[PDB]
RNA sequence: UUCAACCAUCAAGCCCUGGGCUUGUGUUGGGGACCCGCGGCUGCUCGCGGGCCCUGAAAAGCAGUGGCGGGCGUGCCAGCCG
C-alpha cells in the first residue's frame, strides 16, 4: 500500500536522523499506591 | 587402562552436604523477568519528515 | 593561503568588541 | 505511480552501486540506478541518479540525506523533475561498469604478428612519416639522412 | 561503590581514570588471590595450628582438586595456578620432612596419608585427566571454599616451613615452570629407616607413567636422582633411556 | 648513434629556442629544460612503475641556488632536521628546504590541497627506499599523475622487532649522506611506464652544445643498456625537443621489428 | 537500519583485503604453533573462510595445532587478520591437552577421561596415552596430522566476562598481525 | 595527572636552565566556560561555538544564537549540557568552542563548520523565527476534530 | 546497531668485500590552452603515453569493448582473463 510505502520511508528516516534506539521499557505496576523504596541504612 | 570411576566435585559437594557445611539447593537455570511495557520515545514520535 | 584556512578565519563584517586592552 | 529520480553528488570513494541499492532500499523500492563512471579507468565522476518507484519516497530520502557528512564529504541530494529528467540518463544502469585495460590493448595489438603485405604498408606509411617530419625539418635549419627501411 | 565509579568512568570516556580505579578493586583474574582478604577470618574459625591441621584435610583435597580444572569466571586460571603451587609447596615441605607415610591407588584417585606435628593427614588427589564439571553441584560455593582453603593453606605452609626454618615462599622459576618444570620449579633455601628406602636408586620414569606422584612417592620416600622423558618436563636429573647411571625403570606398556 | 648528429641538433634546436625567445627576454630563454624522447618498439614495462630510475650525469642537472628541495625520511623527522642544522655543508643546508617524516607527512598532507601546496612549495622530492612503497597513497596523483616531480629513491638505510624511533633512526654515516644526497640531486630520472614513448631529462636551454650532447649520449647509452628491454633491437627512435619545438631525430632505425620470429608469412 | 557509513566502511574493507590477498598470491614464497581465532571484520572473502572452514576455526575464541609446513604457513598468512598465532609451550600444551581436551569420535565430542580413548582410537599408530598425544603434538611426529585431526579444537574463554564493567569487551584486540611467537603462552594462560 | 607530569618537567628544565617555552609547546584545547566562550565570540575568535540545548536557566544562553549571528561565528546547539561536560572533563558543559585546532586537523575543521553551514543553520533560518508550543492536549484534539467533523457534516 | 589504526619505518636475491645492483604495483574526479612520439582510421580523427597551468576530497544524460566460468540468449556476477 502506499501508506505503508510511505511508513517505510518515514521510518528509514527516522533511523538515519535518529538512530534506532526508539523505544524505552516502562514498569508494569498492577499496583496505583507509590511506595519509598527501600535503601541502604 | 584404568577407568577413574565417580566425580570428585559432585563427591566433594555431598560431603559438605552430609556435613552441613550448606544445605541442598537445585540450579535455577532462568529467572522470573521484570514485567514491563515498551512504549516509544516522545522525541521519536514528534519526530516528523 | 589555504582555503580550510580562509574557511576557518572567515567573520562578519562588524568590528571586534573588545572589553579592555589585552597585555 | 510517479517514478522518482534523485541526483546525487560528492559521493565518497567505496559509495557506489550496491552500496546505493543497499542503503537507498531501507527507504524503498529502487527499480534503476546508475552511477556516473570514467571510460578509461573505470572509476567513477562521484556523482548517481536513482530512480525510485515512488517521488514521494524519493524526495523524503533526498531531504534525509541532503547535506550528509559522510567520510569527509558533504552529500548533494536533490530530486530532479519529471519535466527535465533526461530520457537518455538510464541506458547502462543496473549492470556493473567493466573495466576494459586499453594499455594491454595497445601492447597486445603491437606485439601480435601480421601479413607482409601489412607491413609493406606500414613501411611505406613510416617513410612518408619521415619526409613530413624532414620537410618539416628544411624551415628548422635541420638536416638528417635517415637510412631507408629495408623491405622483408 | 569502586566498581559504580569505574562503570562511571568508562561510561565518561576516561581510560586512564578507569584503569587507574580498576587498579583498587584487586581482581583475582590479575592477582591470582581471593578478591577479598580472609587473614583475620582464619585466626577466628581455627584458634590453633592443631585445628588447622584437622582440616588440612578438607583444604587439601579441595586444592588438589581444583588444581587440574580449566578456567572460570568464578575461579580465573591464576587463582588455579596459586592453588597448585601452594599444592607444591605443600608437597616440597612432606618430601623435606619426610612426612608421607601411605599412598593408595583406589578407583576413584590417590589417597596420601601423612603425619605432620602429630596429626594423621589423609587427603584424594583425581588422576591427571579432564574432570568433568557438571551442572548437580554449586561451582560459586565451590569457589568461595576454594578461596578460604587458599588462605588457610598460605599460612598453614607458611609456619609448616618457618618451623622448619626454611624462607618462605620459595623461589620459583618462571623459565622452567613455562619449560613443564611442575614440582623441580621450586628450589628450597634456609633462611638467613623408611625414609631412606630410595636413597642408593637411580630411576626413570617413562611417559606413560603418573609423573606427578610417582615423583613425589620417590622424592619424599629418599630418591634423589630421578630422570623421565623431555615430554614428562624439564627438571629431571637425566633424559636420554641409555644412561648407564639408571638403576631402576618404570614402564607401562603391553 | 653518431655524435656529430647529436651536437649539429643541439645547435640546431638552440638556436631555434633563441630566435623564438627573441620573438625578460634572458629570463624567458633560461629556466627551458630540454626533453630526450625515446621511441621503442615495444612498451618499456608491463606495469605503471612509480619509482624513477636516476642515472648519473657527468654534468649534474639542478644546480642553480634557486631550486627547493624537499626530503622525505622515516621516523623521526628530528634526527635529519638536527642533522641538516649541524652536518651538511652550506649548499645543500640552503638547498634543502623541508624535512618531513612520513608519519607526519600523512598526517598533515592527506589532504589534496595540502599535496597540491606542497607540489606547488618546491621543485625536487628526494625519498627514503624504506617508506617509498607507501608514498603513492601518501600523496595521491597530485605527485604521480606527472612526472615531472616523482619522489627520487634514495637509500638513508644503515645497511646491516619494531624499532623505537626515539631511541635509534638506524642511521647510516652522514658525509656519504651528504654524498647520496648529491648524487640524487644530480642524477637525471626516468620513468617507467606501459607505453612506446618515454622521455628523461638532459639539459636547459642556457647550457652549452657540447654538454649537452655529451648527456644526451650517455643517458642513451645507460638507458638502453640497463633500463630499455631487449635493448638496440627495442630502441626504435630517438628525439630531442623543448615544450614547444617539434621533435629532433638522432637515430632512426632499419628496422621496425624486435625480432625475425614476429615476420610471419 | 544500516548506515551509509557501515556500507562504505564495508567496501573499503574487502577492497583492502583484495589487494592484500592479491599481493599474496603475487609473491608466493617444521614447529609447531598454535592457532586462536579472534574477531575480525564482519564479512569474509571465499579464500579466508574456506581456510578457516579447513582449519576448523570457525566459531571465536577456537584453539587449534598446525605444524608449519610451505602450505600452512601460506594459509595462516592469508587468514592472518582473523587469528593470532604463536608458539605455544610444553605447559600450554600439556594444560589445554590436560584441562580442554576433547576427543572426535563418530563425529561427536567426548573429553579426554583416560587413555582408553586414546588406545582405540590413535593405538594403531602407536599413540596408546594422553602423555603419547602430548609427545606427538609437541614433538611434531609422523602422525601429527591424525592427532590434531583427533583433537576437537579447544574453546577458550573470555576473562572480562568476569568483570562487570567490561563484560561485553574482546580479550584479544585485533592489529597486532603477524607471528606473536612466545607471546600467545600469555594468552593461554589467561584464557585457559 | 598530565599537568603534574607537564609541571615536573618544566620544573627540571628551570632547574638545568632552560624556559618552560622551550620544553612545552603551544597547547591546543577546547575552549569551554560560558564567560570565556562569550568573551572569545566577542573577539571573534572562536572560530565554532556548540551550546547545550537544555541550559536551566535558559537566559544564559538565549542570546548565545544571536550574538553568533551578529558577530558572524558559526554556532550549532547541540543535546546534552552532560555530554558537553564529558569532552571537558566536568558534569556540566553550557557552552563549547573551537579558536584554533592543529594543522593536522584544519581540514576537518573547516569540512564540519562547512557542514554545520550547510545543514543546520540553512535548515533553521526561517524555523527559528517561529512560535514554539501551543500543541494541544491529545483530549483537547479529539474533542476538536470530533466538533468540527460534526460541523461538517451539519 | 564504533567513519580508528594496520603495505616494506624493511625484507629476499646478485658482485664476492665493494658498498653498490635487481624485485617486492602501491595514484580523487574534472576543466583550459598547447608541443609531441607511437597505433588504427583512405584521411579527418579516435586511442596509448608524455609536456604547461587551475581546483574545498570541487561534480547535473550523452555507457564504451572480446571472452571464460557462475546465475536466470541475457542493461546479472560483492568471480576472473584477454
Amino acid at each position: 500500500s502506499k501508506a505503508a510505502k510511505g511508513a517505510q520511508a518515514k521510518k528509514a528516516a527516522q533511523a538515519a536522523l535518529k538512530g534506532v534506539h526508539s523505544h524505552k521499557k516502562t514498569k508494569v505496576r498492577k499496583s496505583t499506591t507509590f511506595h519509598r523504596p527501600k535503601t541502604l541504612v | 587402562r584404568l577407568k577413574p570411576e565417580g566425580n570428585l566435585l559432585k563427591d566433594r559437594y555431598r560431603s559438605m552436604i552430609v556435613r552441613g557445611k550448606l544445605e541442598a539447593r537445585r540450579k535455577i537455570p532462568f529467572r522470573k523477568q521484570a514485567k514491563t511495557k515498551l512504549t516509544e520515545k516522545w522525541t521519536f514520535k514528534d519526530f516528523r519528515i | 593561503g589555504l582555503k580550510a584556512d580562509e574557511i576557518i578565519a572567515q567573520r562578519s563584517a562588524l568590528p571586534a568588541v573588545s572589553v579592555r586592552k589585552r597585555a | 505511480s510517479q517514478p522518482g529520480v534523485m541526483y546525487i553528488a560528492r559521493l565518497p570513494h567505496g559509495f557506489y552501486e550496491h552500496e546505493l541499492r543497499g542503503y537507498f532500499s531501507q527507504f524503498g523500492e529502487i527499480t534503476r540506478l546508475r552511477v556516473v563512471r570514467n571510460k578509461k579507468t573505470g572509476a567513477s565522476r562521484h556523482r548517481a541518479f536513482i530512480e525510485f518507484a515512488d517521488a514521494e519516497v524519493a524526495d523524503i530520502a533526498a531531504r534525509t540525506m541532503d547535506k550528509y557528512l559522510l567520510f569527509g564529504h558533504i552529500l548533494t541530494c536533490k530530486i530532479v523533475p519529471p519535466a527535465q529528467v533526461h530520457p537518455d540518463l538510464f541506458k547502462g544502469a543496473n549492470r556493473r561498469f567493466k573495466v576494459v585495460p586499453w594499455n594491454k590493448m595497445a601492447g597486445r595489438q603491437l606485439e601480435r604478428p601480421l601479413s607482409e603485405s601489412q607491413w609493406q604498408v606500414k613501411v611505406a606509411k613510416e617513410e612518408q612519416r619521415r619526409a613530413a617530419r624532414a620537410e618539416k625539418l628544411k624551415e628548422m635549419g635541420y638536416e638528417f639522412e635517415a637510412p631507408a627501411l629495408k623491405v622483408p | 561503590a569502586l566498581e559504580k565509579k569505574i562503570s562511571r568512568a568508562l561510561g565518561r570516556g576516561d581510560v586512564s581514570n578507569a584503569a587507574r580505579l580498576e587498579r583498587n578493586a584487586n581482581l583475582p583474574e590479575k592477582t591470582g588471590k581471593p578478591r577479598y582478604t580472609l587473614n583475620h577470618i582464619i585466626r577466628e574459625r581455627y584458634p590453633t595450628f592443631q585445628d588447622a591441621l584437622r582440616d588440612l584435610d578438607d583444604c587439601l583435597s579441595m586444592l588438589f582438586l581444583f588444581a587440574n580444572l580449566p578456567s572460570t569466571t568464578a575461579v580465573p586460571a591464576k587463582m588455579i595456578a596459586r592453588c597448585e603451587r601452594l599444592c607444591h609447596e605443600f608437597q616440597h615441605y612432606l618430601i623435606v620432612t619426610h612426612s608421607l607415610r601411605k599412598s593408595f591407588l583406589s578407583i576413584k584417585g590417590i589417597y596420601y596419608q601423612a603425619n605432620i606435628q602429630g596429626e594423621d593427614i589423609l587427603w584424594l588427589v583425581p588422576y591427571k585427566f579432564n574432570q568433568r564439571i557438571v551442572g548437580d553441584v554449586d561451582f560459586r560455593i565451590m569457589g568461595t571454599f576454594v578461596e578460604f582453603y587458599m588462605t588457610l593453606l598460605g599460612f598453614v605452609n607458611y609456619r609448616l616451613y618457618t618451623s622448619i626454618g626454611l624462607k618462605y615462599p620459595p623461589k620459583f622459576d618462571q623459565v622452567k615452570d613455562d619449560q613443564g618444570a611442575e614440582l623441580a620449579a621450586f628450589s628450597l633455601e634456609g633462611l638467613n629407616d623408611p625414609s631412606q628406602l630410595f636413597a642408593n636408586f637411580t630411576f626413570f620414569l617413562s611417559r606413560e607413567t603418573p609423573r606427578q606422584p610417582l615423583e613425589f612417592i620417590l622424592r619424599a620416600f629418599g630418591c634423589k636422582r630421578i630422570g623421565w622423558d623431555a615430554v614428562l618436563g624439564e627438571g629431571a636429573f637425566t633424559t636420554d633411556e641409555s644412561d648407564p647411571r639408571i638403576t631402576h625403570q618404570i614402564i607401562d606398556r603391553p | 648513434v653518431d655524435p656529430d648528429q647529436t651536437l649539429k641538433a643541439c645547435k640546431a634546436l638552440l638556436a631555434h629556442i633563441k630566435k623564438a625567445a627573441a620573438a625578460d627576454e634572458e629570463s624567458t630563454v633560461a629556466e627551458t629544460p630540454i626533453w630526450l624522447t625515446l621511441t621503442t618498439k615495444k612498451h618499456i614495462h608491463d606495469s605503471h612503475r612509480l619509482q624513477p630510475g636516476k642515472i648519473i650525469l657527468p654534468h649534474p642537472l639542478n644546480t642553480s641556488e634557486e631550486i627547493s628541495v624537499c626530503l622525505i625520511t622515516a621516523d623521526p623527522q628530528r634526527f635529519y632536521k638536527n642533522a641538516v642544522a649541524d652536518e651538511f655543508p652550506e649548499d645543500l643546508r640552503a638547498k634543502i628546504g623541508r624535512v618531513i617524516d612520513i608519519s607526519h607527512l600523512k598526517a598533515k598532507f592527506k589532504a589534496y590541497e595540502a599535496q597540491r601546496k606542497l607540489f606547488s612549495e618546491h621543485d625536487v622530492f628526494l625519498a627514503d627506499t624504506r617508506i617509498i612503497n607507501r608514498l603513492p597513497k601518501a600523496l595521491g596523483k597530485t605527485f604521480y599523475k606527472t612526472t615531472t616531480k616523482r619522489p627520487i629513491p634514495v637509500v638513508l638505510m644503515a645497511q646491516r622487532e619494531k624499532r623505537d624511533p626515539l631511541e635509534n633512526a638506524n642511521a647510516r654515516p652522514i658525509p656519504e649522506i651528504v654524498a647520496e644526497i648529491r648524487k640524487a640531486i644530480g642524477a637525471a630520472l626516468v620513468h617507467l611506464s606501459p607505453s612506446t614513448n618515454t622521455a628523461i631529462k638532459v639539459g636547459y636551454a642556457n647550457w652549452e652544445p657540447e654538454k649537452l650532447a655529451a648527456n644526451i649520449e650517455t643517458v642513451i647509452r645507460e638507458l638502453v643498456e640497463r633500463f630499455v628491454p631487449q635493448k638496440w633491437q627495442n630502441v626504435r627512435n630517438f628525439y630531442v625537443k623543448g615544450p614547444e619545438t617539434a621533435a629532433l631525430p638522432i637515430y632512426q632505425t632499419d628496422e621496425l621489428w624486435l625480432d625475425e620470429s614476429k615476420v610471419v608469412p | 537500519f544500516k548506515r551509509a557509513e557501515k556500507y562504505v566502511k564495508e567496501y573499503r574493507e574487502q577492497e583492502r583485503e583484495k589487494i592484500r590477498l592479491a599481493r599474496i598470491a603475487k609473491q608466493q614464497g617444521a614447529k609447531l604453533v598454535f592457532v586462536i581465532r579472534i574477531k575480525g571484520i564482519n564479512k569474509i572473502p571465499p579464500k579466508p573462510r574456506k581456510i578457516l572452514q579447513l582449519l576448523r576455526l570457525r566459531q571465536i575464541n577456537n584453539g587449534v595445532f598446525v605444524k608449519v609446513t610451505k602450505a600452512t604457513a601460506e594459509m595462516i598468512k592469508i587468514v592472518e587478520p582473523w587469528v593470532a598465532y604463536g608458539y605455544p609451550n610444553l605447559k600450554s600444551v600439556r594444560e589445554l591437552i590436560y584441562k580442554r581436551g576433547y576427543g572426535k569420535v563418530n563425529g561427536q565430542r567426548i573429553p579426554l577421561t583416560d587413555n582408553a580413548i586414546i588406545e582405540e582410537n590413535l593405538g594403531k599408530y602407536g599413540i596408546i596415552c594422553i602423555e603419547d598425544l602430548i609427545h606427538e603434538i609437541f614433538t611434531v611426529g609422523p602422525n601429527f596430522k591424525q592427532a590434531a585431526n583427533f583433537l576437537w579444537p579447544f574453546k577458550l574463554s573470555n576473562p572480562n566476562g568476569g568483570f562487570r564493567p567490561r563484560k561485553f569487551k574482546h580479550f584479544i584486540e585485533g592489529g597486532d598481525l603477524g607471528n606473536r611467537e612466545e607471546h600467545i603462552n600469555a594468552l593461554i594462560r589467561a584464557m585457559n | 595527572q598530565e599537568k603534574k607530569e607537564r609541571l615536573l618537567r618544566e620544573a627540571t628544565a628551570i632547574k638545568e636552565g632552560k624556559k618552560k617555552e622551550d620544553v612545552s609547546k603551544k597547547p591546543y584545547t577546547v575552549k569551554y566556560g560560558l564567560n570565556h566562550v562569550v568573551g572569545l565570540i566577542e573577539n571573534k575568535k572562536a572560530s565554532l561555538v556548540l551550546i547545550a540545548n537544555d541550559v536551566d536557566p535558559i537566559e544564559l544562553v538565549v542570546f548565545l544564537p544571536a550574538l553568533c549571528r551578529k558577530m558572524g561565528i558559526p554556532y550549532a546547539i547541540i543535546k546534552g549540557k552532560a555530554r558537553l561536560g564529558t569532552l571537558v572533563h566536568k558534569k556540566t558543559a553550557a557552552v563549547v568552542a573551537i579558536t584554533e585546532v592543529r594543522s593536522e586537523d584544519k581540514n576537518e575543521l573547516a569540512k564540519l563548520i562547512s557542514a554545520v553551514k550547510e545543514g543546520y543553520l540553512e535548515k533553521v533560518e526561517d524555523t527559528r523565527k517561529r512560535w514554539g508550543g501551543g500543541i494541544m492536549g491529545f483530549k483537547a484534539q479529539k474533542r476538536e476534530e470530533k466538533r468540527k467533523k460534526s460541523l461538517e457534516t451539519a
